[PDB]
C-alpha cells in the first residue's frame, strides 16, 4: 500500500485487538428435548453466529 | 452435567426404551461405598414403589433396525418375527463376534 | 486473460524401519493422498534430499528469573517490594507445566 | 502429516474474473479513498477475511 | 501465416436449431400431441406438414445469423468502436499521483536524463504564552522553556534536476516546462516550492593495468571509462510496446501509470537509478577486471578529489552527502601495460569510440516513439437484419408467388389465395421482429445513448399486394409507427431500460442505486424520465470522472 499511496503518505497496518460484550436469555418456550435441544446447544449456535 | 446424557426415552420407567450417555470425567473405579472395579451409576425415585413398571432386564449395545420391504411375502408380519432369529450380517466379518 | 493456478505446500514426519540405522531420501520422491472427483490421484514431491536416522525428542523444560529491583537496592531481607520472581516448568508443554 | 496444507490456490473462476477485472476500471491501482484502500487488500492478499 | 486447406465436416447433427432434421421431428411430435383427434394424415401431399417443413427452414436462417461474430454485429458504417468500448489507452492509465509517477512524468521533457523528488521542510515557530507563531526564533523572545514550539510543513516540494547540456544551471525553458507540468496535474493539498540542477561530488580513480599482447587499447580505455560512469550515475530508457510484451509485461502493468509519449519506461530500472550514497573499489575492480582484453590490475585506488592530495588512506569506500551526484573528476587516469611495457593512446581513437558506443542509445530511444499500441480486430458491416418472405417459399400451385396464377383457373382460386396470404402474415410477421432485434443490439448497449423502445418490429414489402392485406397501409411506411401500434404496451420500456442501464453502469464498478430514493424528495412521478437520462450522461462523462480524481 505504502508504495501506491502519496509521496508524502504511510499507512500503518495492525490487528483488531478485540473486544465484546455477550448475550444471555429468558428460556426458550420450546426445544426439541432437554439433551437434543439443550440450552447448552443454542449457546453454541450462538457462539458460532457471533 | 448438561452435555454428559445424549437421550432418556424413558423418564418415568414406564415404557421401554434407550438411555444414552457419556462416561463422564472423573469417574473412579476405586471407591467402598460400592464395590471397586465398576463405574457406578445411580436412579432415585421417592415415590411408592409401583408407580413404575416391573423390569426384564438391562443390556449394553443396543442398535434398532427396521424391515425392508422388498418383493417377497412378508408372512411374519402377522405374528412378530420370533426371538432369537437372527445371528449375522449380510456381510460375516466387520470386526464383531456375535449379534443377539 | 484469467490467472493460473498455484501448488500447495506439507511437511510430512518420517519413522525408519526397525532393522536399518541411516537412509538418504532423494529429491523427487512421489508421495501418494486422496482423490479428485474423476477418481485421479494426487501427488506431491520432495523437495530437497535429506538424511533420515532414530532421533527422537524425548523431554522440554524451561526456566525464567525476572528482575525487578537492582541487587544493591536489597538493605535487609524482607523488603518492601518483591525483587524478583524466579520459575519452572518440568514438563514445559503441559497445561499446568506438570502433565495436566 | 499432522497439519494442514498451505499456500495453494485455484483457477480464477468468472465471477472472480469480471470482478477483478471491474475493479482495476474504476480505481485505477491507486490507494487514493477507502473503497480503494480495502479493495486493494482483499484482491491482493488471499487470506484476509475482513 | 499461410493458406490452409478448406474442408467441410461430414457429421451433420445437432440436435438444436441449426439441424433440420432434427426440427422437423419435434414439430411433427408436438403436432400429435395437440391435435391427433382431427389431424391424422401426416403424408408428404398435406399443406399443413408442407407449411412446417418451411418454417423449418425458416428458423435454421436465423440461428445461422445470430452465430455471427460480435466483431461484425456492432460494427459501424465507418469502422471503430467509438460508441461501443473505450479503449486502453483510454481507459487504462492513471494521472500521476505517486513518487514514481511524477519522475516518469517529467523525464519525458526534452533534455531531461533524470529526476528526484525531494520534500521541503518549512519550519515555523511558537509562542505558548501568546499564541503567536512566525517563521523567525525571534518569536520566542522574553518566553520560559516550556513555553515553546515548532512545527514543520507537510505538503511541499523541491524537484532537483539532471540535464544533457551539462551547464552550470538549468534553462529557464526547462524551469518553465517543470512547473507547468507539476501545477497542471496536482495533488490535492499539495505544492511545488523550487525547481534546481542536482549538485555533485567529485571522485578520481587511478590505476595501472595490464591487457592482453593483441588488444585494441584505445576500445578497451572507451569502454572502461563508459561503465564506471554508468555506475556512478545510472539512467533509465525508452521501449517499445513489442520490447515491454517481450520483457514478459502484461497489459495492466504496462499502462499501469501515466501515458508517456515519448515510449515505456520500466518502473526497476526507475528505482534503480536513485543517488547513490556509496562508492567501492570493490565494485570498480570488478568492472575493469569484466572488460575483455584486460589481465591483471597491478595499481588501483580511490580517493575523493581534492588539492594536496599526497599520502592518504585507501578510503575502500567513500560516503556521499545526501543530495548530491556522484560524477568522476576528469583527473583520473589509467596506465596501460603489454607485459612490462608501457604504450601510449591517442585521443582522437578513443573518442571516437565513446561517441560511437553512445550514439547507438539514442537511436533506440527514438525508435521506441512510435510503437505505442495494440491492434483491435476490425468487422464488417452489412443491414444483418435483412428478411425474406416465407410465401416465396412456396409453389406456383398454391398461387401466392410473384407470377400469379393463371385466369383460366377462375376467381374462386384467387380469392382462396388471398386468404392463405393473410393466414401466413402471422408467421412472418413474427419472424421479421427477431431479424430486426438484432440490428439494435448496438443501439441497446450504446454508451453514447441508447433507444427509447426495447422491442422492435418491421414492415414487410416483398408482398405483392401488403397494400390491400393490411386495413391501414400507412403504417408499412415507418416502422416506428408499426411498432406503437402492434408491440405497444407490451414493451415494459421504464423497467427494461433501467436494466440494461445498471448493467452497464455495473461493468465499470459504480452504483446508482440511491437516485431510487433521493430523487423522490425533488420530483414526483416525473423521476423515472429524470433518472435514465443522469444514468446515461454518466457513462458517456465516465472516462474523465475515474480519472481525474
Amino acid at each position: 500500500v505504502n508504495e501506491l499511496n502519496s509521496f508524502h503518505v504511510q499507512a500503518k497496518v495492525i490487528n483488531p485487538n478485540y473486544e465484546e460484550v455477550k448475550v444471555d436469555v429468558k428460556v426458550k418456550f420450546r426445544e426439541g428435548l432437554d439433551v437434543s435441544f439443550y440450552l447448552t446447544k443454542v449457546k453454541e449456535d450462538i457462539k458460532k453466529f457471533l | 452435567q448438561s452435555g454428559e446424557i445424549i437421550q432418556n426415552q424413558t423418564p418415568r420407567f414406564l415404557k421401554s426404551g434407550i438411555f444414552q450417555f457419556s462416561i463422564p470425567k472423573q469417574a473412579n473405579l476405586d471407591n467402598t461405598v460400592l464395590p471397586p472395579g465398576y463405574h457406578w451409576i445411580k436412579a432415585s425415585m421417592v415415590k411408592p414403589f409401583d408407580v413404575v413398571s416391573q423390569l426384564i432386564n438391562i443390556h449394553a449395545q443396543a442398535v434398532e433396525a427396521v424391515f425392508e420391504d422388498q418383493g417377497s411375502s412378508g408372512n411374519h408380519l402377522e405374528k412378530g418375527l420370533p426371538a432369537e432369529t437372527i445371528s449375522k450380517l449380510q456381510e460375516r466379518l466387520s470386526w464383531i463376534k456375535s449379534i443377539q | 486473460e484469467k490467472q493460473a493456478l498455484s501448488p500447495d505446500h506439507v511437511f510430512l514426519i518420517f519413522e525408519l524401519a526397525k532393522n536399518v540405522s541411516q537412509e538418504k531420501l532423494d529429491e523427487g520422491t512421489e508421495v501418494d493422498g486422496g482423490k479428485d472427483d474423476t477418481g485421479k490421484k494426487n501427488t506431491y514431491l520432495t523437495s530437497f534430499e535429506t538424511v533420515l536416522n532414530k532421533t527422537k525428542v524425548g523431554q522440554l523444560k524451561s526456566l525464567y528469573n525476572e528482575i525487578s529491583v537492582e541487587k544493591e537496592e536489597i538493605k535487609e531481607l524482607n523488603t518492601p517490594i518483591s525483587t524478583g520472581t524466579f520459575v519452572m516448568a518440568p514438563m514445559a508443554n503441559s497445561f499446568d507445566g506438570l502433565g495436566e | 502429516q499432522p497439519y494442514p496444507s498451505t499456500k495453494g490456490k485455484a483457477q480464477e473462476s468468472d465471477e472472480d474474473y469480471y470482478r477483478r477485472v471491474s475493479e482495476r476500471l474504476r480505481h485505477k491501482k491507486r490507494a487514493i479513498t477507502l473503497w480503494d484502500y480495502e479493495h486493494l487488500i482483499l484482491q491482493k492478499f488471499p487470506k484476509v477475511y475482513k | 501465416t499461410l493458406n490452409k486447406h478448406i474442408s467441410i465436416p461430414k457429421d451433420m447433427s445437432s440436435k438444436d436449431d441449426l439441424d433440420f432434421h432434427f426440427l422437423r421431428e419435434e414439430g411433427i411430435r408436438y403436432i400429435k400431441e395437440l391435435g391427433s383427434n382431427f389431424w391424422t394424415d401426416y403424408n408428404t401431399h398435406d399443406p399443413g406438414i408442407t407449411m412446417l417443413e418451411v418454417l423449418c427452414y425458416a428458423i435454421s436462417d436465423l440461428g445461422n445469423r445470430i452465430n455471427i461474430p460480435i466483431e461484425d454485429l456492432i460494427a459501424n458504417e465507418e469502422g471503430g468502436v467509438k460508441g461501443q468500448f473505450y479503449k486502453v489507452q483510454e481507459i487504462l492509465p492513471s494521472a500521476p499521483t505517486s513518487e514514481l509517477d511524477l519522475r516518469k512524468l517529467f523525464i519525458d521533457i526534452e533534455g531531461i536524463k533524470n529526476c528526484w523528488i525531494k520534500r521541503e521542510r518549512v519550519t515555523v515557530f511558537a509562542d505558548l504564552k501568546n499564541q503567536k507563531l512566525s517563521y523567525e526564533k525571534t518569536i520566542w523572545e522574553d518566553l520560559k522553556e516550556n513555553q515553546k514550539a515548532q512545527f514543520d510543513l507537510k505538503g511541499l516540494y523541491r524537484i532537483l534536476v539532471e540535464t544533457e547540456d551539462a551547464d552550470k544551471v538549468l534553462s529557464e525553458s526547462l524551469e518553465k516546462a517543470v512547473f507547468t507540468k507539476f501545477h497542471a496535474n496536482r495533488n490535492l493539498c499539495e505544492d511545488l516550492i523550487k525547481v534546481e540542477k542536482v549538485a555533485t561530488e567529485p571522485i578520481s580513480v587511478c590505476a595501472n593495468v595490464e591487457v592482453a599482447p593483441e588488444a585494441d587499447e584505445e576500445l578497451i580505455h572507451a569502454q572502461i571509462l563508459i561503465a564506471i560512469e554508468d555506475y556512478l550515475a545510472p539512467s533509465p530508457r525508452h521501449y517499445s510496446l513489442k520490447q515491454m510484451v517481450d520483457k514478459g509485461y502484461t497489459m495492466d502493468e504496462i499502462f499501469e501509470g501515466p501515458f508517456l509519449e515519448n515510449g515505456f519506461i520500466d518502473t526497476v530500472e526507475l528505482k534503480a537509478s536513485e543517488l547513490r550514497k556509496e562508492v567501492r573499489l570493490s565494485d570498480i575492480i570488478n568492472i575493469i577486471m569484466s572488460i575483455d582484453g584486460v589481465k591483471i590490475v597491478k595499481e588501483i585506488t580511490l580517493g575523493n578529489c581534492d588539492e594536496n592530495d599526497g599520502i592518504e588512506n585507501n578510503q575502500w569506500v567513500i560516503c556521499i552527502p545526501e543530495n548530491k551526484k556522484p560524477k568522476l573528476c576528469k583527473k583520473t587516469t589509467i596506465n596501460y601495460f603489454k607485459g612490462i611495457l608501457p604504450i601510449n593512446l591517442n585521443p582522437v581513437r578513443v573518442d571516437n569510440h565513446k561517441s560511437k558506443i553512445l550514439a547507438s542509445r539514442l537511436e533506440n530511444d527514438l525508435k521506441a516513439k512510435d510503437d505505442l499500441e495494440p491492434a483491435i480486430p476490425q468487422g464488417t458491416f452489412a443491414d444483418w437484419g435483412e428478411y425474406s418472405s416465407i410465401q416465396h417459399e412456396f409453389p406456383e400451385t398454391y398461387g401466392i408467388s410473384d407470377i400469379g396464377l393463371p385466369p383460366k383457373l377462375g376467381v374462386k382460386r384467387a380469392v382462396l389465395a388471398r386468404q392463405l396470404k393473410g393466414y401466413l402474415l402471422f408467421f412472418d410477421q413474427i419472424l421479421a421482429s427477431y431479424f430486426e432485434h438484432l440490428s439494435k443490439i448496438k443501439s441497446l448497449l450504446s454508451l453514447d445513448q441508447g433507444p427509447s423502445f426495447t422491442y422492435f418490429t418491421q414492415a414487410i414489402k416483398d408482398i405483392k399486394d401488403v397494400e390491400e392485406l393490411f386495413k391501414d397501409p400507412t403504417l408499412l411506411e415507418n416502422d416506428e409507427e408499426l411498432t406503437k401500434s402492434l408491440i405497444g404496451k407490451l414493451d415494459d420500456t421504464i423497467e427494461r431500460r433501467n436494466q440494461l442501464m445498471d448493467h452497464l453502469i455495473a461493468r465499470f464498478a459504480e452504483n446508482f442505486s440511491s437516485y431510487a430514493f433521493l430523487m423522490k424528495f425533488l420530483y414526483g412521478e416525473s423521476t423515472d424520465e429524470i433518472v435514465l437520462q443522469d444514468k446515461q450522461s454518466f457513462l458517456r462523462e465516465y472516462k474523465e470522472i475515474s480519472r481525474e480524481r
